[PDB]
């Protein structure tokens, strides 16, 4: 059906348009603005928005076990990466700009450790929750046949 | 027990004392001779050869200023002590052009440039920001129709032998520094100027943000 043509005929435009936006942030990823937010985070915003877009493809066709299993968590894992991503790097800033005193940080490279473990101690939660859901009452496939005769 | 007790009281009473000590600043002012040092130091004292340090009681930092321009010797032997601080705050006096030095027969802005150069030539001095005040602008704005620079000065080629323009010498001293120079702040003042305490946290403030802000790496 034209219907299902279509929601995937979107669902491409937007991977390509996700994919020409990193690609500026490749090419001018030493400008001023772009070094202004942080061009860590930033990059792996993007990757979360790619995998986002690829979620909603698991509702088209034939609903299977596996596709059932896995229609949910991935979308709900996405959007939270990309919300930690965005609550991460608002705070950051904010304590950057709210500095009385100079920095201390001992390690310049564990320095970005923080900017990443903070988003997988978001993440965590969640992964939790859909991993004790899955392996104590797995979502499965069921042909309804009662509600209308036809 | 008495070794076991010292020493752990000892250095309890030692953390907590460096833990008080966060909140801290430095700064020097190092000025020429005759720049009214006192005078400027007494305006914002009294509200908002020894090294004296005069303890600011700023907003939540206990401010620090130390007066070493009092030393008669040699500076590069105990300039190494100042390296935390992290600004200069360098004085000098706008009527100095044609107040002639002959007590050797060269104007004293001479010694002031050089002076100037040597300070900010100095390789520890990198992370440090630098503070120009000018002080007694009203004997420069004043005196002048008598005082013209074409003949004691080789760049000031302006509008004729009046109407004061204190951007020339500001020039002078600006171009006297390496490419890719940070912010040089500079506010002219005079003897009851009361809006200085307030530009010296102005720049604080922005030397200590544009470090962070370096060092988080946002840019």
């Amino acid at each position: 059906e034209p219907f299902g043509i279509a929601l995937t005929l979107f669902a491409v435009l937007g991977i390509f348009l996700t994919a020409f936006v990193l690609g500026v942030f490749i090419k001018f990823r030493n400008t001023p603005i772009v070094k202004a937010t942080n061009r860590e985070l930033s990059y792996l915003l993007l990757f979360s928005l790619l995998c986002c877009f690829s979620s909603s493809l698991f509702f088209i066709g034939e609903p299977q076990d596996w596709t059932c299993r896995l229609r949910q968590p991935a979308f709900g894992i996405s959007f939270v990466l990309c919300i930690s991503c965005i609550l991460v790097k608002t705070n950051r800033v904010l304590l950057v700009f709210e500095a009385k005193i100079p920095t201390s940080f001992h390690r310049k490279w564990w320095g970005l450790n923080l900017q990443f473990l903070l988003v997988f101690l978001c993440t965590f939660m969640q992964i939790v929750i859909c991993v004790i859901w899955l392996y104590t009452a797995p979502p499965s496939s069921y042909r309804n046949q009662e509600l209308e005769d036809e | 027990k008495a070794a076991v007790e010292r020493s752990k009281m000892i250095d309890r009473n030692l953390r907590r004392d460096k833990r008080d000590a966060r909140r801290e600043l430095k700064l020097l002012l190092l000025g020429t001779g005759e720049s009214g040092k006192s005078t400027f130091i007494k305006q914002m004292r009294i509200i908002h050869t020894g090294i004296i340090e005069y303890p600011f009681d700023l907003q939540s930092v206990i401010f620090r200023m130390v007066d070493v321009g009092g030393q008669r010797s040699e500076r590069r032997k105990w300039i190494h002590c100042f390296e935390n601080v992290t600004s200069i705050m360098f004085l000098v006096a706008l009527s100095e052009y044609d107040q002639v030095l002959v007590e050797d027969n060269e104007n004293r802005m001479e010694e002031s440039k050089a002076l100037f150069r040597t300070i900010i030539t100095y390789p520890w001095f990198q992370n440090s920001s630098v503070i120009l005040f000018l002080n007694k602008k009203d004997l420069l704005e004043e005196k002048i129709m008598y005082s013209h620079l074409v003949d004691y000065f080789p760049e000031y080629d302006g509008p004729q032998r009046a109407q004061a323009a204190r951007e020339f010498i500001l020039k002078m001293f600006v171009d006297l520094n390496p490419d890719s120079d940070k912010i040089i702040y500079s506010h002219f003042t005079c003897a009851t100027d009361t809006e200085n305490i307030r530009f010296v946290f102005a720049a604080v403030k922005d030397t200590i943000l544009q470090l962070n802000l370096k060092e988080y790496n946002l840019v």
